[PDB]
C-alpha cells in the first residue's frame, strides 16, 4: 500500500482492503490505514 | 495472443465482473453471521457460573 500513512490506533473501516485492515480519509487531512474495530 | 483478445474482452469483462462479484459476496458473507453485535464483550474474569 503506497500513498497512505499508517496509524497505529483503531476505528470503525468503512472501504475494506483485507487481512484486517482498511483505509479511511481522517485528519490536514489525508487517506490513512488502521486495523479495523470490531 | 493479445492481439486476438480484443475480440472476446467482453467475454473476458464477464469473467471479471462474475469473480469481483463472487470475491465481495463471500466478503459479505462472513458480516452477516458473526457480526450480529456491535458490542465486544468481555468475558467476566469471575469463572463460577
Ligand atoms: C503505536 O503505538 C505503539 C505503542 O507502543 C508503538 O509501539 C507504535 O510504534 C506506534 N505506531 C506508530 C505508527 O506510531
Amino acid at each position: 500500500l503506497i500513498g497512505a500513512e499508517h496509524v497505529n490506533n483503531s476505528y470503525e473501516c468503512d472501504i475494506p482492503i483485507g487481512a484486517g485492515i482498511c483505509a479511511s480519509y481522517q485528519t490536514s487531512q489525508s487517506i490513512i490505514a488502521y486495523t479495523m474495530s470490531l | 495472443c493479445s492481439n486476438l483478445l480484443l475480440q472476446y474482452g467482453s467475454f473476458c469483462t464477464q469473467l471479471n465482473r462474475a469473480l469481483t462479484g463472487i470475491a465481495v459476496e463471500q466478503d459479505k458473507n462472513t458480516q452477516e453471521v458473526f457480526a450480529q453485535v456491535k458490542q465486544i464483550y468481555k468475558t467476566p474474569p469471575i469463572k463460577d457460573f
